[PDB]
Formats: structure tokens, sequence, C-alpha cells
């Protein structure tokens, strides 16, 4: 339960397709984002055990 | 499995003593002084709801 409650409920952070590098050919800078996480009850008693 | 589409979002969050504030910029006019205008910006902020 503790496993399944860390592996489904965690931060995510995707990054950019703007990056720092920027081979040519590019104007568009946009920050990618995921929203992984649980934040009501109904959510939590969806949580996947086996 | 994912519904990726576009959106709009900002890039800066600012905190201010907790809580999350905003930033705002203003001049008061000629004959009016300093005092007044900030009793006039907090009866304006007053003015709103809680």
């Amino acid at each position: 339960v503790g496993s399944a409650l860390s592996a489904q409920n965690i931060q995510i952070s995707a990054g950019s397709i703007g990056s720092l590098p920027a081979v040519r050919g590019q104007t568009v800078t946009a920050t990618v984002t995921a929203q992984g996480q649980l934040g009501t009850a109904e959510e939590f008693g969806n949580v996947i055990l086996r | 499995i994912a519904t990726v589409s576009w959106q709009m979002g900002t890039e800066q969050s600012v905190r201010f003593n907790g809580y999350p504030a905003m930033e705002l910029s203003g001049s008061p006019a000629t004959g009016v002084s300093t005092g007044q205008a900030m009793e006039a910006v907090q009866k304006m902020v007053d003015e709103l709801g809680s």
C-alpha cells in the first residue's frame, strides 16, 4: 500500500521544448506540466494496489 | 492515455508573507499627497470581498 501510494502520487517535472541548446529553427518556447498528484479523497480511493 | 493540449499559464510565482501575491504599480496625480492616495487604494481594496 505504501509503494502504491508512493508510485501513483509523485510530483512530475517534465521541462520545456524551448531548451537552452536551442538548435536553429526555433521561435517558440512552452513549459510542459503534468499534475500527477491527488488532492481529494475520491481520487485516493482509486489507487491501484494489484 | 492523456489529454495533451495548449493552455495559458504564467512562468513566475511570487509569494509575499506566505500568501501568493501579485504586484501592482501606480503614481498619484498633481496636488494629491502620498497618504491620501494610500488611503484611497486602501478603501478601494477594502470595498472588495474577503
